[PDB]
RNA sequence: CCGGACAAUUU
DNA sequence: GGGTTATGCGTTGAATTGTCCGG
DNA sequence: AGCAACGCATAACCC
């Protein structure tokens, strides 16, 4: 390769091959006129090392230096290492047809179908373009296509659209880590330079909107594209390929609208009335006549699926209010009505999904997940909470207790310094007592904020959950967990020292009053420990991942069944405490090897070559079954692979 | 009592500290450094003169010639800072030294005849240091920043955790020096001392002992002590010491003066020591196995037959005791052994130790240090005695020599600078020590066993290693000289100097590239630490203490301003009033406290005597005075902190600011947020952007005057005065009477640097901010330039905060904007890209700039000149060309602007190389800039000897004054008039004589920039000319920039809202920005809201006085508002006295805050919710601050109060038309046929094994085939498909991999056979 | 072309 | 009388990318 | 011309 000017920049491997040569020369001409013996083994010995750092260099001896202090490389050291061959070039490899940018949000779009440049979408897809345009005849030959292209008049934009309305993209983002990681979706020619991705699937890319990039590819051959629309898509991968939880999980803005929604309080207007419907609830609410949260008997409608396939209507009257019935009118069909009546946490609205796809199916399932989305940024939008100062309220008795807690350490150092106790157990007086505080204040402000707001009945006062908005968004699973309101409110305990052990001076004071230089300068050290290993505990666990997915990867189902009454013993594992995993999710969809035999008197139960699912889970839970003989992968006896008689059920499926 | 142009806008400031010592400067450690580089003092002392002094005296070895040397001087530099940086030559000044060579005759001790005396000779071209602290390489902009590393001396590790899994606890020793070979004495599990140079290999002590010219004998009687035996006729005694005993058992029977103390099972205690203190008896019986088990330590022969009866270093048997006896001997020196007070490591290493001479001993070092070589005697000798004994190879320094006194507790602190036996023999009596159990160890984290270096001393240090590399070369020419007709000049040498301080100064690990696209970046940059360059730790060999910070990390290193990525711990930044001691540790100021009055004298405090004292804390409660009105007190005094009482304090800290940096304390309420939250807000505003209108901030910390002042980014007044022509191009300040010199008083003109780039494309403004006739004080803000108003680095703007989900436009942290804040303009930055364009002199001649390209266009040639070049001030977009270009063959090679940055061309300059013939278009383009040159000088001429003759008509005043001679004859003839020949007329002709040299120095400066234009500059051998154009994008919001805070929360725009649909209170005041409520329980800011409230209780003051300024009001009401603002509070150091002022400043006064009031919060001392709470109860604002708004879609109020506010933000450097990119097919690589990777090149993604892996656990295979061999390595399978899509066939077929045809091309290339076989 | 340096992300 | 254990040297340490500029 | 951790590789035990 030339450098600036006419001068040719050398390289390791061409320095190294002139050397050889050189010196293979200078042996060649020197052994003519017969020279002796400590010339011709000088030149020897030289040649020797030619030809060593020809081949491999820092092996034996010291490297030869090319430069002025970086070593020179070899074939071996390009080979192996890092920047090898089999990682840089042989499996990754840089691609065509793909883009980047800053994604965005853009709560407007279905699951199958995401945002994405209108120039970006034209640039990418130029061939779909010049193709479009020279079936349709507008263009004369490839340079009218380019001048088509790049000038932009009117037909390419709807050629565009019609290439967009069936042509699915694959997004794909860096730091991929489990499977769900490049999906399938549908761009829409949206203004702009950033990507509009669903908001639902963010949670589970553990992305964010920090100015983080993601990359995109376009399949562009008909094998794929079916292959893409048959797994690769959101509606497609709902269940999680490692548990049995789905991926679409309820974001923490919907899960706060729905927390909103379904908040029930003992007076609001319109309170002590009685309404047809759902339809008439949301019509009073909209004209204000009545409260968003208000009980009220409404009359229900619901189906069931006890028959063989075919679903059974009634009709009756639930004691509810007025946003319960509005999230009930987007149910389905077939579902029950005592799941809306509860607080609606992330943990139900978790199961409630769960359970309505389980009995319904899948397609409906992801309609009314898009649309409870839909409906809880609409109502967050409506509502809209809001932290404030006020909102945010000290402990009276916090002052009283940090006193009674200054007064021991006080005690307990004077106790010590007369000669009573060690500074051992004055340590672990003062670190205990300090824990004790902690926790003490921890839960004298949860009390407060789970009940510091009440309001009337007509007529009397009476008490209620609090209708805080920290509160709320800690009760709803939105965002913070009970340690991290502890961190916001309250006092943050005790922190832990570089060396391992534990300050024995922990914070006096929290956010909202006034920490001191001391305090700050500890918690800075003690959130530096771990903002300086999460670095190398990345760089640990991205090592460890790929030695795992190296050593096993050759392993392809070939068979059905191998024919083998072989197996793992299935026993409930317990440590120490009480049971981890539970039976059902232990043999969840697993085909055992004997026929497995209820725990009567001789009774079969399942068979040895049957799937087994929720159904026989709790057939087996009624029977209670202790050990389960069930096949197993290592069992199993397959030539070249394993087969799918001692695997079971597919996950994600 | 304030200043007058302060008076323009005070910013109210809270708290209840007063303070005591004010900023110094923030570049005294770059300016101190580069002194110390730089300077004539004598004796040497740590400088260029102390290098000179200490290697220059070399004598020759048969020429007769002595080279001395007496001083050294400097030049002026050739091209000053301006125009250096505008061509791109290296700021350097000429480095003259002035030396003497004399010559001696033979057989003579110093017998000379003649010696010749060079007169500034030259050595090399060093570069200077400018004010604000930058250095210039080749036209760029680079600062050096200091190395943290290890202090030469002497260090006792333990290395813990691998002990060969034993257990066994471990201590070593570690001598470094400054320069030299290094010394570690290891040890073994099985109690043995060793030793090892340079890190070899192990090797035993005792031979290294008895090569120190040293028997065996001796080395004992010193290190272990000596148990004296002695013969009778029955029970042989033995002297034992009880501080011997106390570390092993003595399980024999002990007697003395008849009385039986310790028989046999007996522990000796504390009783039984005291009883053999009492008695003293060292004559005692010991049993026959105790005598076999000691160690003879000296040789000792027979009384009678004379023959050896034991050898040095040996057990004792009963044969040796017959032989004792039968003998006359009284007195045998034999060894102490022990397990917890006295080892005999040195025992067991001399029984190892094959060799008993000192002989032998050199001849083992000679043959493990060099393999293969007769070990001469001489030779060996030579070599150990040049090895720690030498002034060449082994040399420590001042610091490294106090360090070794203070480790081995010495007396004196000076001394030599050579390792010495008596150093090493007490060095490993303290690891000895150490070893026994007593003394502890010296860690590694420490601030008092490191060391920091600073530019000047790492400068001294590569300035030395050239010197001494060419010393060899020196003398080797001195010693084959001539007769005494030779020249100093020709027999001296620098090349390997000038090459060393080059790369020093250019390629190095820590001369980094600046970033001044903000004042606050510069400010940060230039105290930032380092270790890593050489001679510290690397990237990936670290652990877990260099990361974490050491608790004696107060007021010196700042825990926030830190990078997080890669090196996370590593970087690390300077405190404000962290100053560097005079040996090269880290210094900190401290009031010194008395007994109950804190006085306002400061006292310096280093690392190892911060340890010693106890400090009380910053933000403690305390009486105007300096009186603890409490008893306790929170207070420190080995790193970890405690609890103390009131008379058993010592010191106080200064400031409560001296613990953070200054780059991280424009954070305001710091002690609101987390650590972590903090530190990456102060990272965000370190790379930050300026902003159209540098917008007051409403809630600053109170330094931002400080900082802006201290930065070199404004135009500061030298001398006050009174200020009479305000231009935005120079300032002319008159100064009073007050400050006037006999000699050179004169005006003040100050340039203002106009629209220029900075280093990431970044425009920086200076912008006047005086008036008209207006008296000006010394060290006065006069310019604002990026991101600066009024001398306050004024980073972001302000902005309407309010706190609500928006239909999920705010999903978890993003940000929603509001159409106002594009339609006024207030965020539309300014970006400078910089485009490069070569013309070479290739084969066929050289690339012309001529019009006349075949194949062009006259839509294309319009924009364009009858050169090739674009005219100035031209908005052009992606697509255009720029400069023509055309290489003969004749192809079209114009540089091209890349698509995506419409800019607009603003400056073309040409540099061309002398000797080439210049066209019209250079000629008129060197008459511009000749034209430019000559009215600038002119004008500048114009008014100095407008200056001139004020002064000597002001002269003339003073004193005999004559109207008609002065308004009759012209004014040229005023020299001789009615004055007396005094000091007056003295006044008068030195200001003659000095607008004669002025007149002078103009012919001559004239000339010289003439000359420098029609010459030619220094460029590449085989480039023309070069052209350097700066573009101009305009750069509004647009979605999917990156908006933040100073509080650490992240923020990017998804869909912009209009003015109609966003929510408006019960006035009609829309919102602007919209946050999330659910990013504040994630990253902890509390002070967010706190910052909020503020912000309205600032713009609720500046929108009443705005009000009530435009409803025409009394100067009395007005000023009864201002002085109930400015006096509100509980106890405040900012007392003013309105009634010490005039309508007029007044009114100013308002008029200048009718925008907002800015209010200042010190870090640890802010505002108060009390405070702010009285504020809000004084303006018009409800006390909660929770206003309810009304929706802008349908319109109804809200259930519950939403928090609106006030926030002052800011804009980051990430742009998403800057990190956007995309490619569908483009150019390949060469070596794999794989395309290319980038944005400024037409490169694409990188299907890499992470994603591979991830379709491998999907059901997907020929996605993958497609993606691995069709797009990228088959190049016919590619180009088909392409083929079969532009012609309308969906049909993919595979391919052969070209990675894979490489690796089994360089497989065969190599020796391994591998094929392909058929079946 | 290979490294050096800074920096985003893995919070 | 062969074989048990300190010593010397071999291998490696996630992912993709906007920047600077040097030989 | 300063890893860190762990394994394989010569050349001495001590019966
Ligand atoms: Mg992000
Ligand atoms: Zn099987």
């Amino acid at each position: 390769v030339p450098l600036d000017g006419g001068r040719f920049a050398t390289s390791d491997l061409n320095d190294l091959y002139r050397r050889v040569i050189n010196r293979n020369n200078r042996l060649k001409r020197l052994l003519d006129l017969a020279a002796p013996d400590i010339i011709v083994r000088n030149e020897k010995r030289m040649l020797q090392e030619a030809v060593d750092a020809l081949l491999d260099n820092g092996r034996r001896g010291r490297a030869i230096t090319g430069s002025n202090k970086r070593p020179l490389k070899s074939l071996a050291d390009m080979i192996k290492g890092k920047q090898g061959r089999f990682r840089q070039n042989l499996l990754g490899k840089r691609v065509d047809y793909s883009g980047r940018s800053v994604i965005t949000v853009g709560p407007y779009l279905r699951l199958h179908q995401c945002g994405l440049p209108k120039k970006m979408a034209l640039e990418l897809f130029k061939p779909f373009i010049y193709g479009k345009l020279e079936l349709r005849g507008l263009a004369t030959t490839i340079k009218a296509a380019k001048k088509m292209v790049e000038r932009e008049e009117a037909v390419v934009w709807d050629i565009l659209d019609e290439v967009i309305r069936e042509h699915p993209v694959l997004l794909n983002r860096a730091p991929t880590l489990h499977r769900l990681g490049i999906q399938a979706f549908e761009p829409v020619l949206i203004e702009g330079k950033a990507i509009q991705l669903h908001p639902l699937v963010c949670a589970a890319y553990n992305a964010d909107f920090d100015g983080d990039q993601m990359a995109v590819h376009v399949p562009l051959t008909l094998e794929a594209q079916l292959e893409a629309r048959a797994l690769m898509m959101s509606t497609n991968n709902i269940l999680s390929p490692a548990n049995g939880e789905p991926i679409i999980v309820p974001s923490q803005d919907v899960v706060l609208g729905l927390y909103y929604m379904t908040r029930d309080c003992v007076n609001a207007k319109g309170e002590g009335m009685v309404l047809t419907g759902p339809k008439e609830a949301e019509r009073l609410y909209r004209s204000g006549l009545a409260s968003l949260h208000a009980r009220v008997k409404v009359r229900i409608t619901e189906y069931e699926k006890d028959a063989n396939g075919e679903l059974v209507a009634k009709t009756s009257l639930k004691d509810t209010t007025v946003g319960r019935a509005i999230l009930w009118m987007i149910v389905p069909k077939g579902l029950p009505y005592s799941i809306v009546n509860q607080a609606l946490g992330k943990k139900a609205i978790s199961k409630m999904l769960n359970t309505c796809y389980r009995i319904l199916g899948l397609k409906p399932t992801v309609i009314f997940a898009d649309q409870i989305m839909y409906t809880g940024f609409a109502y967050a939008a409506r509502s809209g909470a809001s932290v404030g100062i006020d909102d945010m309220v000290i402990p009276e008795k916090k002052h009283e207790i940090i006193s009674e807690a200054e007064a021991e350490v006080a005690e307990i150092q004077e106790q010590f310094q007369s000669g009573l106790v060690t500074a051992g157990e004055r340590y672990n007086k003062v670190i205990d007592i300090w824990a004790a505080a902690n926790d003490r204040v921890s839960k004298a402000m949860m009390d407060n904020l789970q009940t510091e707001t009440v309001i009337n009945r007509d007529g009397q006062e009476e008490k209620q959950v609090s209708f805080n908005s920290i509160y709320m968004m800690a009760d709803s699973g939105a965002r913070g967990s009970a340690a991290q309101i502890r961190q916001l409110a309250g006092m943050r305990g005790l922190m832990a020292k570089p060396d391992g052990s534990i300050i024995e001076t922990p914070i006096t004071a929290n956010f909202r009053e006034g920490l001191n230089v001391l305090q700050y300068f500890i918690s800075t050290h003690g959130a530096r420990k771990g903002l300086a290993d999460t670095a190398l505990k990345t760089a640990n666990s991205g090592y460890l991942t790929r030695r795992l997915v190296d050593v096993a990867q050759d392993l392809v189902v070939t068979e059905d069944d191998c024919g083998t009454h072989e197996g793992i013993m299935m026993t409930p594992v317990i440590e120490g405490g009480d049971v981890k995993e539970p039976l059902r999710d232990r043999v969840l969809g697993r085909v055992t090897a004997e026929d497995v035999l209820k725990p009567g008197t001789a009774d079969i139960l399942v068979p040895r070559n049957t799937l087994l699912h929720e159904q026989w889970c709790d057939l087996l839970e009624e029977n209670s079954v202790d050990a389960v003989k069930v096949r197993s992968v290592v069992s199993c006896d397959t030539d070249f692979g394993v087969c799918a008689h001692c695997y079971g059920r597919d996950l994600a499926r | 009592v304030y200043s007058y142009t302060e008076k323009k806008r005070i910013r109210k400031d809270f708290g209840k500290r007063p303070q005591v010592l004010d900023v110094p400067y923030l570049l005294s450690i770059q300016l101190d450094s580069f002194q110390k580089f730089i300077e004539q003092d004598p004796e040497g002392q740590y400088g260029l003169e102390a290098a000179f002094r200490s290697v220059f005296p070399i004598q020759s070895y048969s020429g007769n010639s002595e080279l001395q040397y007496v001083s050294y001087r400097l030049g002026e530099p050739v091209f000053d800072v301006q125009e250096c940086q505008i061509r791109g030559v290296t700021y350097s000044a000429p480095l003259r030294v002035k030396l003497r060579l004399v010559i001696y005759e033979r057989e003579a001790p110093e017998g000379t005849v003649k010696d010749i005396k060079e007169q500034e000779v030259y050595m090399g071209e060093i570069p200077l240091m400018t004010d604000n602290g930058t250095f210039v390489i080749n036209g760029t902009e680079r600062v050096i920043v200091s190395q943290l590393h290890r202090s030469p001396g002497v260090f006792f590790d333990s290395d813990k955790g691998k002990t060969h899994s034993s257990g066994k606890v471990l201590y070593n020793a570690r001598i470094i020096p400054y320069r030299g070979s290094w010394l570690d004495f290891e040890f073994d599990p099985k109690d043995n001392l060793f030793v090892r140079i340079d890190r070899r290999r192990k090797l035993p002590a005792t031979i290294i002992l008895r090569a120190l010219n040293y028997t065996t004998e001796q080395i004992l009687d010193l290190f272990f002590e000596k148990v004296i035996f002695e013969i009778r006729d029955n029970k042989l005694q033995m002297e034992l010491v009880p501080e011997r005993l106390r570390g092993e058992t003595a399980s024999f029977d002990i007697e003395a003066n008849g009385k039986v103390y310790v028989e046999k099972g007996r522990r000796i205690t504390a009783r039984h020591i005291r009883q053999l203190e009492k008695d003293d008896v060292k004559l005692i019986e010991v049993p026959v196995e105790y005598i076999a088990g000691k160690v003879v330590a000296k040789d000792y022969i027979d009384e009678s037959t004379g023959e050896l009866i034991c050898a040095a270093n040996m057990e004792l048997s009963l044969d040796l005791l017959a032989k004792l006896s039968q003998s006359g001997h009284k007195r045998i020196e034999t060894l102490f052994t022990n397990d917890l007070d006295h080892g005999p490591y040195i025992s067991e290493t001399l029984r190892v130790d094959p060799t008993n001479d000192r002989l032998s001993a050199l001849v083992e070092i000679y043959r493990m240090m060099r393999p293969g070589e007769p070990p001469t005697r001489e030779a060996a000798e030579s070599l150990f005695e040049n090895l720690f004994f030498s002034e060449d190879r082994y040399d420590l320094s001042a610091v490294g020599r106090m360090k070794f006194n203070r480790s081995l507790l010495r007396e004196e602190i000076e001394g030599s600078g050579i390792l010495s036996k008596d150093d090493i023999i007490d060095v490993m009596k303290k690891l000895i020590d150490i070893r026994n159990g007593k003394g502890e160890v010296d860690d590694i984290d420490h601030l008092g066993n490191r060391r920091i270096r600073s530019v000047g001393e790492m400068a001294e240090n590569q300035f030395r290693v050239g010197l001494v590399r060419v010393e060899r070369a020196v003398k080797e020419r001195l010693s084959l000289g001539d007769l005494d007709t030779l020249m100093p000049q020709d027999m001296i040498n620098a090349k390997p100097i000038s090459a060393a301080v080059k790369e020093f100064f250019g390629s190095s690990q820590l001369s980094q590239f600046m970033d001044q696209n903000n004042p606050l970046s510069e400010i940060t940059h230039k105290r930032r630490i380092s270790a890593l360059g050489p001679g510290g730790l690397t990237r990936e060999r670290a652990g877990f203490e260099v990361r974490d910070v050491h608790p004696t990390h107060y007021g010196r290193v700042c825990p926030i301003e830190t990078p997080e990525g890669p090196n996370i711990g590593l970087i690390n930044s300077l405190s404000v009033y962290a100053q560097t001691n005079e040996y090269g540790f880290l210094e900190t100021p401290y009031r010194k406290v008395t007994d109950g009055v804190v006085t306002d004298e400061i006292h310096y405090l280093s690392a190892i005597e911060e340890g010693n004292y106890v400090i009380a804390q910053a933000n403690s409660n305390l009486d105007e005075e300096g009186h603890f009105v409490e008893d306790l007190v929170t207070c420190r005094s080995k790193g970890e902190s405690s609890l103390f009482s009131r008379d058993q304090v010592d010191y106080m800290d200064v400031s409560t600011q001296q613990v953070v940096s200054v780059g991280a304390s424009l954070i305001p309420f710091l002690e609101h947020d987390d650590a972590n939250r903090a530190l990456m807000g102060a990272n965000m505003q370190r790379q930050a952007v300026p902003t159209l209108r540098a917008d007051k901030p409403l809630v600053g910390t109170g330094m931002e005057r400080a900082v802006a002042v201290d930065s070199g980014v404004t135009a500061v007044a030298k001398r006050g005065g009174v200020v009479q022509y305000v231009d935005a191009s120079r300032i002319v300040i008159k100064v009073n009477e007050d400050e006037m010199y006999p000699g050179e008083a004169g005006i003040d003109i100050y340039n203002l640097t106009k629209y220029t780039r900075s280093n990431q494309n970044t425009c920086i403004n200076q912008m006047p901010c005086v008036s008209l006739g207006e008296p000006v004080e010394r060290g006065d803000v006069l310019a604002d330039g990026p991101s600066t108003d009024l001398g306050e680095l004024a980073l972001g703007q302000n902005m309407r905060v309010a706190f609500m989900p928006w239909n999920g436009y705010n999903f978890e942290d993003s940000i929603l904007v509001s159409e106002r804040v594009v339609q006024e303009d207030r965020f539309t930055t300014i970006h400078i890209q910089e485009l490069a364009c070569v013309s070479r002199d290739t084969k066929l001649g050289p690339e012309e700039i001529t019009a006349d390209i075949p194949n062009v266009g006259e839509a294309a040639l319009s924009k364009l000149d009858e050169s090739g070049i674009v005219y100035i001030g031209a908005e052009v977009t992606g697509g255009d060309i720029l400069v023509g270009k055309v290489t003969p063959k004749v192809k079209d090679s114009s540089l091209r602007v890349p698509n995506g940055v419409s800019g607009t061309v603003i400056d073309v300059q040409v540099f061309t190389r002398d000797g080439v013939e210049k066209d019209k278009r250079a000629l008129e383009i060197e008459e511009m800039q000749l034209k430019q040159a000559k009215k600038d000088l002119s004008e500048e001429l114009q008014i100095l000897e407008a200056g001139l003759f004020s002064r000597i008509r002001a002269v003339l005043v003073a004193g005999g004054v004559e109207a008609e001679k002065l308004d009759k004859l012209p004014r040229d003839r005023w020299l001789e008039l009615g004055l007396t020949d005094e000091e007056k007329q003295n006044q008068l002709e030195q200001l003659a004589e000095q607008y004669d040299e002025l007149k002078h120095e103009f012919e001559k400066k004239l000339e010289a920039k003439r000359r420098k234009i029609t010459q030619g500059d220094d460029l590449a051998p085989g480039v023309l000319k070069i052209v350097k154009v700066y573009l101009a994008v305009k750069r509004r919001i647009q979605p999917g920039d990156k908006m933040a805070g100073r509080h650490g929360n992240k923020g990017v725009i998804s869909k912009i809202n209009p003015i109609e649909d966003m929510p408006y209170d019960e006035n009609g005041t829309p919102v602007d920005i919209v946050l999330n409520p659910l990013g504040v329980p994630s990253r902890m800011n509390i002070g967010q809201i706190l910052e909020t409230h503020l912000g309205m209780a600032a713009k609720g003051i500046g929108d009443k006085i705005n009000a009530m300024l435009k409803q025409q009001q009394e100067v009395a009401k007005l000023r009864e508002f201002i002085q109930r603002a400015y006096d509100l509070g509980a106890d405040v150091r900012q007392k003013v006295d309105l009634s010490t002022f005039s309508d007029e400043e007044v009114m100013r006064l308002a008029e200048n805050l009718r925008k907002g009031m800015p209010i200042a919060t010190p870090v640890f001392d802010g505002a108060k919710e009390a405070e702010i709470k009285e504020l809000l109860k004084l303006g018009d604002l409800p006390t909660s601050g929770q206003i309810r708004l009304y929706d802008g879609r349908t319109g109804e109020q809200f259930e519950r109060p939403v928090t609106v506010g006030y926030m002052y933000m800011l804009k980051l450097n990430h742009l998403v038309d800057d990190k956007m990119h995309a490619r569908s097919t483009g150019s390949y690589s060469l070596v794999t046929q794989q395309p290319l990777g980038g944005k400024a090149q037409f490169g694409g993604q990188r299907f890499g094994e992470m994603e591979v892996w991830a379709l491998e656990a999907y059901g997907a295979a020929y996605t993958l085939q497609e993606m691995l061999t069709v797009k990228s390595d088959d190049v016919n399978g590619r180009t088909k498909m392409y083929k079969n899509i532009v012609d309308g066939n969906h049909q993919m077929e595979p391919g052969m991999p070209e990675s894979f045809n490489v690796l089994l091309k360089e497989i065969r290339s190599l020796g391994i056979n591998i094929e392909l076989e058929d079946e």
